């Protein structure tokens, strides 16, 4: 099969420049045509470009004419996107895709789409600063169980910017986990809570961690969750 | 006849390509196979050049315009002292090191 893979997530400032990578295999690289489209929170999806490697002549959007470069490396497989001069609605989460295409001659060619995503990568720009996580369990008690089921958790408060993966048990535990998405508060830093509801008798017998990583701070905690003593 | 402009300009050497072009294919047992090997590898050469100028697109021509830009980097002469105060030879000898590039510009460029 063929898979892309892409590059970690990007925070800068205003009127810089920004630069992603996203790697294919499975493929000749040189006949695949490679695109790269984005997408803002809340908002639908916007193609940005997009081209096959041997023509050597990308296309673009005329909005993002003169502020936007694709590139290519067939010695590394990979294709490079830069965008320059970053405004405040930058910040988006941005996919490379991949699709086939066939030539009928006379320099005509004819695509397919793209049945090839990435996992996307985020961008945000902003005057704020990098902040470690903070996590807090939120523990179980006689208040968070009913009908036998028992509720608890791990609280993320104090980080910037997103994202922050959130796993339980190294990814043994995935039934009836909740994690509700980051709000942003007056002090200008992101909060979440994610959580999970078990049976009450294994309180006592499994052990429950949950993992919270936040790549731009390049922080990895492990927080243990017990019901609390009383 | 043959070969006669080879003194001339690039200018007036380009109205008698047809004079070089008809003498490139017909113009015991040990000397034998030596003559037979000599027509086989004028057809062969004959042949490649054929196939060359099908693939960039002049498939049946003398002269042949391209699409493909003259960059300047590869000479800076311009048109009035080339195609009247120099001639083939010499321009050979100037141009034999962006051959390759050319060629290659050019085959992509009919491809694309
Ligand atoms: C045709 O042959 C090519 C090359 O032998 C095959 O590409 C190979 O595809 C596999 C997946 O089927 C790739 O493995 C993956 O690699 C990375 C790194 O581990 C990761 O994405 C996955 O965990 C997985 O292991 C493999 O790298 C790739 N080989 C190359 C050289 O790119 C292709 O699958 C064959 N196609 C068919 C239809 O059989």
């Amino acid at each position: 099969e063929v898979q892309l893979v892409q590059s970690g997530a990007e925070l800068k400032k205003a009127g810089s420049s920004v630069k992603l990578s996203c790697q294919a295999y499975g493929v000749a690289f040189s006949t695949y045509s490679f695109h790269w489209v984005r997408q803002a929170p809340g908002q639908g999806l916007e193609w940005l470009g997009g081209f096959i490697p041997l023509v050597g002549k990308p296309n673009y959007t005329n909005k993002f004419r003169g502020r936007l470069t694709i590139t290519a490396d067939e010695s590394a497989r990979t294709t490079y996107m830069e965008l320059r001069s970053l405004r405040s609605d930058d910040t988006a989460i941005y996919y490379c895709a991949g699709g086939g295409a066939y030539s009928s001659g006379g320099g005509r060619f004819h695509y397919f789409g793209m049945a090839v995503w990435g996992q996307g990568s985020t961008v945000t720009v902003s005057s704020a600063s990098t902040k470690g996580p903070s996590v807090f369990p939120l523990a179980p008690s006689s208040k968070s169980t009913s009908g036998g089921t028992a509720a608890l958790g791990c609280l993320v408060k104090d980080y910037f910017p997103e994202p922050v993966t959130v796993s339980w048990n190294s990814g043994a535990l995935t039934s009836g986990v909740h994690t509700f998405p980051a709000v942003l508060q007056s002090s200008g830093l992101y909060s979440l809570s994610s959580v999970v509801t078990v049976p009450s008798s294994s309180l006592g017998t499994q052990t429950y961690i949950c993992n919270v990583n936040h790549k731009p701070s390049n922080t990895k905690v492990d927080k243990r969750v017990e019901p609390k003593s009383c | 006849g043959f070969l006669g402009a080879a003194g001339s300009t690039m200018g007036a050497a380009s109205m008698t390509l047809t004079v070089q072009a008809r003498n490139l294919l017909s113009g015991l047992t040990v000397w034998g196979i030596k003559q037979l090997q000599a027509r086989v590898l004028a057809v062969e050469r004959y042949l490649r050049d054929q196939q060359l100028l099908g693939i960039w697109g002049c498939s049946g021509k003398l002269i042949c315009c391209t699409n493909v830009p003259w960059n300047s980097s590869w000479s800076n002469r311009n048109l009035s002292e080339i195609w009247d105060n120099m001639t083939w030879l010499q321009w050979d000898k100037e141009i034999s090191n962006y051959t390759q590039i050319i060629y290659g510009l050019l085959e992509e460029s009919q491809n694309q």
